[PDB]
RNA sequence: CUGGGCUUGUGUUGGGGACCCGCGGCUGCUCGCGGGCCCUGAAAAGCAGUGGCGGGCUCG
């Protein structure tokens, strides 16, 4: 009765979770699933780990979709035993992954107004950091100054 | 498996009685008023056996239903022998539909265009994962029983 | 690992077909004599029946 | 078998070979032209050109209304088309020799009496309006008196216009039939009591008249100079009330 | 059961829909069109299944739920926001009068007071609405050949038109013409 | 912005990795593919100017072409493709019945869209592209298509992005390819393969290309002073308001700055 | 500025590395953002993190 995780991986571009989700509850139940995606853009690693409620639709599901050429990708659909399942493995499972984008959100961070104490800090900051650049040059031969 | 290798090989299909007799004339044509080899789908019995042993063909795709079977039986492992993928398919008229005959016993690819080289690596590796893994220890055991 | 067949192959599977040559310089007889038509663009089918 | 044939290259799967079986098919929805000659059945069942004219009667008198039917799937809009263009060139000839004498109207419609070679020949035409084919009808059968009354109109309009030494078939320009001359949209050059009526008149149809039965008796008439609205039509005399040149102008208003 | 590739072929496919909406949204709600007014006759297309809401309420804006029918249409600023956004579902062009011809006479079907019944005679068109210029078929002709001033009226009294079914057979400039001509 | 201790920056640089190079590698090894020439030469410096705002907050994926006195990249070996939007066959006659010598010998391979798409869609063909060539043109037509067609293997890296060259007139491929008038094709193409390419990225450092490591140091510097006045009046926004440090500094050494 | 260009048209598979940088932050190491040089079959075995508008599901 205890619920069974199975890793499939070379996962096409579209085959994401809530697709992954339709699949294979047309197997049996699934109770919980995380594909493997980066915090840095929202992307899939195409590598996803899904755990049904029986064990014996879990081995269904797995040997019958093993290899399976999809869009291209043959899949590779195992079955991870419940020796191994990390305790903390479906941390992010049933949720939205969204795309925070860090790179609009810290180019304008720059760009707002800051505090004048904190520009001393720049100032300190930047006088620190140029002072050794002018260290790290004097063995190349080079003096500038601003 | 069997409808993504026929996606390959009806961009492959031979040309029929008509289209070549269009074409000769077409060249003919311009005679009283250039190109490449053409890349077909290789058929014939004798042919293709030829083209195994010489490690002409690529990929393999044998009928189930010759009814002299001796015609075929030593061809899965001949090609084992010389190392060409083969998969055993489902209908000797499905393969005649694919090369314009009512009947077709056996058909290779020895070598395909440019543009699809990568379809048919990942064709063939799809038949060494997808088929040949699950034979490999079942296909020396004796068949029925009781 | 290598072929089984240690002959060599014919300059025939390297170069354009003789047969085929063959056909065309009959098609073009039957085409100097007249006694078939001569090719028709399916552009020129589109302006026919 | 052709069929059976057409079957063949779906079946097994062969696109190119399916259409080259269907061009040599033929099939009446995009040519108009009939799939089978109709010419010796008709060597056989009808004797003399009299009788032509008396099996007039029922040929013209479907084809008008068969014109002004809507497209089923047993009768394509080409021969819908086919139909307006032959039921048009009937009428071409008729304005052309003033064989139209009497005409009268009912609840069914309009009904043209026209003698030709001493031969009267009566069809009914309904006004321009769509028309209920509810009920238990067959389109199968109602498909083949069309391609009937294609063959015979287009054989017995054929054997008139050598007779009047017009060339044959008349040349038609498309588009300018699009704009909506729908009489007045074709060509006729001569070389390849009923003059006296409107011998010299200015008439004008205005929104509500019926357009096709007016310039159909005018014509007929050898009215010479016809106009109507913008709207009704194209390709004719000035659209403008204002102009002074019209005697006569047809309005059926409240 | 429904195949896998089936997912995916979804996936992707609204994926798109969803760059190309944003593409909409993002210059304007205008069509790179001559200043000159002209009509347009848009008939529904068979296409992608699912609908996102956006098109949807355009097609119900525009009375095209059910396939095939179709519907006039003028250009404002407005319609050509609603062209390109219901585009890859429809099929737009200028149309031409006699192409019109047909479709109020042969095709023609009528639409009062909230039920279909067909068109049943000239006075009846009087007895529909008949009033705003309104004494014979081509009343309806007049507001869509030229451009009207009650054509929305026009629009209002008008049904969409269930043309037929043809048999075997981006803004088409006049090839529209072509197109009630297999579908009348 | 001052041109002589530019200049004497340029001299130091330069100099430092004829010493890089030039010394041994203490492993007891040589390389027979790399003479010491060879790598005092191919070994690009760049200038790397820093930035207050986030210039261009999108990312522009498309080169900007900055007109370089003397060119970049007219050395003998050099590959270069050029990725047409029209039938192949009508700009593999033009480039074998014309294109002077010296374009003739770079001109390495001129593809089709319709034809890279269909023979470079898999990663294994578009990475063998990115690595056999040098320099990639395309054609303003397709400069869009590109993103999908030639992906992360040819635009994660600015690099090697293809270049935007018009070559049209002011439709079937057969019948009509609208183009230029043949001699006004090759010079364009002369123009777009020299010259000093801007990456616009939501990003405060860019990296340009500004030469290789065995010019004489005063050509650099006539091409550095072209470089840092054609992208402050061009490019950046907020001219000389948003402008900050302008390091020069090779692909294996330090940065060495000039401030504005 | 008639003749040559300009400017908008936003569209990138994912990992790893025995390497050079620039800019942000924090008591701080260090971590982010953006480049540069390599490897990779459309390859893959937790390490998922940032505050919100609305709507839905709920407790009075």
């Amino acid at each position: 009765s205890q619920p069974g995780v199975m890793y499939i991986a070379r996962l096409p571009h579209g085959f994401y979770e809530h697709e992954l989700r339709g699949y294979f509850s047309q197997f049996g139940e699934i109770t919980r699933l995380r594909v493997v995606r980066n915090k840095k853009t929202g992307a899939s690693r195409h590598r996803a780990f899904i755990e049904f409620a029986d064990a014996e639709v879990a081995d269904i599901a797995a040997r019958t979709m093993d290899k399976y050429l999809l869009f291209g990708h043959i899949l590779t659909c195992k079955i991870v035993p419940p020796a191994q399942v990390h305790p903390d493995l479906f941390k992010g499972a049933n949720r939205r992954f969204k795309v925070v984008p860090w790179n609009k959100m810290a180019g304008r961070q720059l760009e707002r107004p800051l505090s004048e104490s904190q520009w001393q800090v720049k100032v300190a900051k930047e006088e620190q950091r140029r002072a050794a650049r002018a260290e790290k040059l004097k063995e190349m031969g080079y003096e500038f100054e601003a | 498996l069997a409808a993504q290798a026929f996606k390959l090989l009806n961009k492959y299909r031979p040309e029929t009685k008509q289209e070549k007799k269009e074409r000769l004339l077409r060249e003919a044509t311009a005679i009283k008023e250039v190109s490449k080899k053409p890349y077909t789908v290789k058929y014939g019995l004798n042919h293709v056996v030829g083209l195994i042993e010489n490690k002409k063909a690529s990929l393999v795709l044998i009928a189930n239903d010759v009814d002299p079977i001796e015609l075929v039986v030593f061809l899965p492992a001949l090609c084992r022998k010389m190392g060409i993928p083969y998969a055993i398919i489902k209908g000797k008229a499905r393969l005649g539909t694919l090369v314009h005959k009512k009947t077709a016993a056996v058909v290779a690819i020895t070598e395909v265009r440019s543009e699809d080289k990568n379809e048919l690596a990942k064709l063939i590796s799809a038949v060494k994962e997808g088929y040949l893994e699950k034979v490999e220890d079942t296909r020396k055991r004796w068949g029925g029983g009781i | 690992k290598m072929p089984l067949s240690a002959a060599p192959e014919p300059k025939r599977r390297f170069i354009p077909s003789k047969n085929e040559a063959k056909q065309i310089m009959k098609l073009v007889r039957a085409i100097r004599e007249g006694r078939i038509l001569p090719y028709k663009p399916p552009e020129e089918r589109e302006r026919e029946e | 078998a052709l069929e059976k044939k057409i079957s063949r290259a779906l079946g097994r799967g062969d696109v190119s070979n399916a259409a080259r079986l269907e061009r040599n098919a033929n099939l009446p929805e995009k040519t108009g032209k009939p799939r089978y000659t109709l010419n010796h059945i008709i060597r056989e069942r009808y004797p003399t050109f009299q009788d032509a004219l008396r099996d007039l009667d029922d040929c013209l008198s479907m084809l008008f209304l068969f014109a002004n039917l809507p497209s089923t799937t047993a009768v394509p809009a080409k021969m819908i088309a086919r139909c307006e263009r032959l039921c048009h060139e009937f009428q071409h000839y008729l304005i052309v020799t003033h064989s139209l004498r009497k005409s009268f109207l009912s609840i069914k419609g309009i009904y043209y009496q026209a003698n030709i070679q001493g031969e009267d020949i009566l069809w009914l035409v309904p006004y321009k309006f769509n028309q209920r084919i509810v009920g238990d009808v067959d389109f199968r059968i109602m498909g083949t008196f069309v391609e009937f009354y294609m063959t015979l109109l287009g054989f017995v309009n054929y054997r008139l216009y050598t007779s009047i030494g017009l060339k044959y078939p008349p040349k038609f320009d498309q588009v300018k039939d699009d704009q909506g001359a729908e009489l007045a949209a074709f060509s006729l050059e001569g070389l390849n009591d009923p003059s006296q009526l409107f011998a010299n008149f200015t008439f004008f149809l205005s929104r509500e008249t019926p357009r096709q039965p007016l310039e159909f008796i005018l014509r007929a008439f050898g009215c010479k100079r016809i106009g109507w609205d913008a709207v009704l039509g194209e390709g004719a005399f000035t659209t403008d009330e204002s102009d002074p040149r019209i005697t006569h102008q047809i309005i059926d208003r409240p | 059961f429904k195949r896998a590739e089936k997912y995916v072929k979804e996936y992707r496919e609204q994926e798109r829909e969803k760059i190309r909406l944003a593409r909409i949204a993002k210059q304007q709600g205008s069509f790179h069109i001559p200043a000159e007014a002209k009509l347009v006759f848009v008939i529904r297309i068979k296409g992608i299944n699912k609908i996102p809401p956006k098109p949807r309420k355009i097609l119900q804006l525009l009375r095209l739920r059910q396939i095939n029918n179709g519907v006039f249409v003028k250009v404002t600023k407005a319609t050509a926001e609603m062209i390109k956004i219901v585009e890859p579902w429809v099929a737009y062009g200028y149309p031409n009068l006699k192409s019109v011809r047909e479709l109020i006479y042969k095709r023609g079907y009528g639409k009062v007071n909230g039920q279909r019944i067909p068109l049943t005679d000239n006075a009846i068109i009087e007895e529909n609405l008949g009033k705003y210029g309104i004494i014979c078929i081509e009343d309806l002709i007049h507001e869509i050949f030229t451009v009207g001033p009650n054509f929305k009226q026009a629009a209002n009294f008008l049904w969409p038109f269930k043309l037929s079914n043809p048999n075997g057979g981006g803004n088409r400039e006049e090839h529209i013409n072509a197109l009630i001509r297999a579908m009348n | 912005v001052d041109p002589d201790q530019t200049l004497k920056a340029c001299k130091a640089l330069l100099a430092h990795i004829k010493k890089a190079a030039a010394a041994p590698r203490p492993d007891g090894k040589q390389n027979l593919l790399a003479d010491e020439e060879s790598t005092v030469a191919e070994t690009p410096i760049w200038l790397t100017l820093t930035t207050k705002k986030h210039i261009h907050d999108s990312h522009r994926l498309q080169p900007g072409k900055i007109i370089l006195p003397h060119p970049l990249n007219t050395s003998e070996e050099i590959s270069v493709c050029l990725i047409t939007a029209d039938p192949q066959r009508f700009y593999k006659n033009a480039v074998a019945d014309e294109f002077p010598e010296d374009l003739r010998a770079k001109i390495g391979r001129v593809i089709d869209i319709s034809h890279l798409k269909a023979k470079f869609k898999a990663y294994e063909a578009q990475r063998k592209l990115f690595s056999e060539h040098d320099v990639f043109l395309a054609d303003t037509r397709i400069i869009n298509r590109l993103p999908k067609a030639l992906g992360k293997t040819f635009y994660k890296t600015t690099t090697k992005r293809p270049i935007p060259v018009v070559l049209m007139a002011q439709r079937d491929p057969l019948e009509n390819a609208n183009a230029r008038p043949i001699p006004e094709i090759v010079a364009e193409i002369r123009k777009a393969i020299g010259a000093a390419l801007v990456h616009l990225s939501p990003s405060t450092n860019t990296a340009i290309k500004v030469g290789y490591a065995n010019w004489e140091p005063e050509k650099l510097a006539a091409n550095i002073e072209t470089v840092i006045r054609e992208l402050v009046e061009r490019f950046v926004p907020q001219k000389w308001q948003n402008v900050r440090n302008f390091y020069v500094k090779g692909p294996e050494t330090a940065a060495l700055p000039i401030y504005q």
